[PDB]
RNA sequence: CUUGAGUCUCGUAGAGGGGGGUAGAAUUCCAGGUGUAGCGGUGAAAUGCGUAGAGAUCUGGAGGAAUACCGGUGGCGAAGGCGGCCCCCUGGACGAAGACUGACGCUCAGGUGCGAAAGCGUGGGGAGCAAACAGGAUUAGAUACCCUGGUAGUCCACGCCGUAAACGAUGUCGACUUGGAGGUUGUGCCCUUGAGGCGUGGCUUCCGGAGCUAACGCGUUAAGUCGACCGCCUGGGGAGUAC
């Protein structure tokens, strides 16, 4: 409701969603959309074109908090990365930069074992 | 290539950041002597000394702070 | 009777404080028949990342040839005063009388 | 090891003379200087099983310097074992 | 196994090798994968690559060159990363999204 | 006697070993701020998680385990093995120039020690991971593969176990025999000196000559030409089983 005008969008690019949440700069959240709430599922659920669905569905939630100046931080490198930042581009948002930050361990903890397929 | 061998230094001081600076990414990742031409008892001296250099917080760790 | 080259970083807030603690471990590296071969103050500087929720830490390095006792317990006294945040020892081969890179640039 | 200092002393005490390094006597001597002193280490780091490889390679070569010595001639080889205080 | 969901594996694998272990500054621009699909035998498999670099095909041209130069070691890494019987043939493709 | 084998002196490189500290990412959990209906998962699904507010996001804290980048067709170690940084104790290897000892050597049945992982005993710890197990699926069938959980175990201390495709499927030591291209680590001499040139050692990787080999291949780090000692083999199965 109020006015930032400078905002940072999170994108967790899962390999099954894709999350994208706009918060303040002091990561206090405003509004958030996924491709699975975007009317997904199954494989559709981790498309690129839900990604965008549920990247300009998000948008259309926070453009009440007055925002066009975004820094974008992606995590995961699941499919629905460039379809996200293509779509918000495609909002009349100003991406500033954009970052990759995935967690990387140095060595922190085992992973999970291989799956047999 | 080989610059520390022109300069004929003994040990690389993790006390010179400025030089130091040259052999870290903006990520903050050493440089792989693969591409810097650095020899490889130099290279194995500019890890210990960039290691030392995070440790006393005069070089970043990441560039997530 | 090695040398060792200790360097730490103390609390900005208590950075008047540093020189009493510098003459004081001097005094004691000395009076344990150990030399001093450099001191030097780079006061405060500007960390590379958070230690404690804090940055512009006050720097001090020493080079000193010791006994391994007096170093001991001088990172002792290290660990037990809190004024100092973070401290490193380590030993050199040779004793080292020259300026810094953190005090050619002043 | 050995400090410089301990083993130029024993050196010049069972040496014939200062540079007398090579006598089976300061051999013997040196070795079981190192392996007196190593006993202490080996007292608290008793799982160091690479050091305590290296020892026995030492203590190993001892005895065999002491059996040529006592092969060689019998009067130096007890005079050396009792001034060190082995072979019992 | 069922040659769909070793497609499914290999892509989550081959993004993963290809965003951290690669090291060529021709590769970069987020690379992405859209996908990718091999024959009934898992021989031989197709990756769908999906860049962002303004889709000039200057540097698209560029990014499925040096991919297809570093197949070799982009086998190597998926031969011991994924625990298959063959390490497929790998070949890359440029997903034209736009269209 | 000094040529083998050792000792001393000065140095060099190293994830060699034991002990103690400490740092920074990440996973998990706990407590808050923001913020709302999904999250998670699959080839598709459900079991599972969330309206007590999850997931996502920022801050703070706890704890355990492992050390991205450097990183290497690298290095060290008898082998097994060894990977942040720092200190302490400690083993070996190599080089230069000498000095010293004077065959003190090589191999080794029995013997002694070391010896991945799993496992065992006692106590502690327990984040992640995960036999067994519990579910959800798939399937003719699933007691498998896939999914959600998940105990022992993985971690530490002290003992035990003594086995691996413990592999270079190649015992140790010594001598001799055309080359070429590298890596790594010393070192000598010379040039206006860094740079560069000419040497000379150690270790190591890859082609290949003669020779060898059933062939594949090996090829100065031999599987070539010889010597010393040790281990071992005698058709497949029975069986590394019975006693
Ligand atoms: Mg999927
Ligand atoms: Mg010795
Ligand atoms: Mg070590
Ligand atoms: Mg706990
Ligand atoms: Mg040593
Ligand atoms: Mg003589
Ligand atoms: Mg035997
Ligand atoms: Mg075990
Ligand atoms: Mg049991
Ligand atoms: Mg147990
Ligand atoms: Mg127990
Ligand atoms: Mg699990
Ligand atoms: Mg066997
Ligand atoms: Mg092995
Ligand atoms: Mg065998
Ligand atoms: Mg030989
Ligand atoms: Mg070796
Ligand atoms: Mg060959
Ligand atoms: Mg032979
Ligand atoms: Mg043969
Ligand atoms: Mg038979
Ligand atoms: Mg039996």
């Amino acid at each position: 409701r109020k006015q930032v005008s400078d905002g940072v969008a999170h994108i967790h690019a899962s390999f099954n969603n894709t999350i994208v949440t706009i918060t303040d700069r002091q990561g206090n959240a405003l509004g958030w959309a996924t491709a699975g709430g975007s009317g997904f599922r199954g494989s559709r659920k981790s498309t690129p074109f839900a990604a965008q669905v549920a990247a300009e569905r998000c948008a259309d939630a926070v453009k009440e908090y007055g925002i066009k100046n975004l820094e974008v931080m992606v995590k995961g490198p699941g499919p629905g990365r460039e379809s996200t930042i293509r779509a918000l581009n495609a909002a009349g948002f100003r991406i500033t930069n954009i970052t990759d930050v995935t967690p990387i361990p140095h060595n922190g903890c085992r992973p999970p074992k291989k799956r047999r397929v | 290539f080989c610059r520390f061998t022109a300069e004929g230094v003994q040990e690389i001081d993790y006390k010179d950041i400025a030089t130091l600076k040259n052999y870290i990414t903006e990520s903050g990742k050493i440089v792989p002597s693969r591409i810097t031409g650095t020899r490889a008892k130099y290279q194995r001296q500019l890890a210990r000394a960039i290691k030392r250099a995070r440790y006393l917080s005069l070089l970043p760790y990441t560039d997530r702070h | 009777m090695r040398h060792y080259e200790i360097v730490f970083m103390v609390h900005p807030d208590q950075s008047e404080q540093v020189p009493g603690m510098i003459e004081r471990y001097t005094a004691a590296i000395t009076g344990a028949e150990g030399k001093i071969h450099r001191l030097e103050d780079w006061g405060r500087r500007q960390l590379a990342y958070p230690i404690n929720k804090l940055h512009k830490a006050h720097y001090v390095l020493m080079n000193v040839e010791a006994p391994q006792e007096v170093i001991d317990e001088l990172e002792t006294t290290f660990r037990f005063n809190d004024a100092v945040i973070r401290s490193m020892v380590m030993r050199t081969k040779h004793a080292v009388t020259e300026a810094s890179p953190m005090v050619k640039a002043k | 090891s050995l400090s410089t200092e301990a083993t130029a002393k024993i050196v010049s005490e069972f040496g014939r003379d200062a540079n007398d390094t090579g006598s089976t006597e300061v051999q013997v001597a040196l070795l079981t200087a190192q392996i007196n002193h190593l006993q202490g280490h080996f007292a608290e780091h008793k799982k160091d099983h690479h050091s305590r490889r290296g020892l026995l390679r030492m203590v190993s070569q001892r005895r065999k310097l002491l059996d040529y010595l006592k092969r060689k001639d019998v009067a130096r080889y007890t005079q050396l074992i009792e001034r060190l205080g082995l072979r019992r | 196994g069922r040659p769909q969901r070793v497609a499914q594996e290999m892509q989550k694998e081959i993004a993963l090798i290809l965003q951290r272990e690669i090291k060529d500054p021709r590769l970069g621009m987020m690379t992405t994968v859209s996908g990718v699909e091999m024959s009934r035998d898992l021989a031989y498999a197709k990756v769908y690559v999906t860049f962002l670099n303004d889709k000039d095909e200057d540097a698209v041209k560029a990014g499925i060159k040096a991919l297809q130069e570093a197949s070799g070691f982009i086998r190597s890494l998926l031969g011991k990363a994924m625990r298959l019987r063959i390490v497929p043939e790998l070949t890359f493709f440029y997903d034209n999204s736009l269209v």
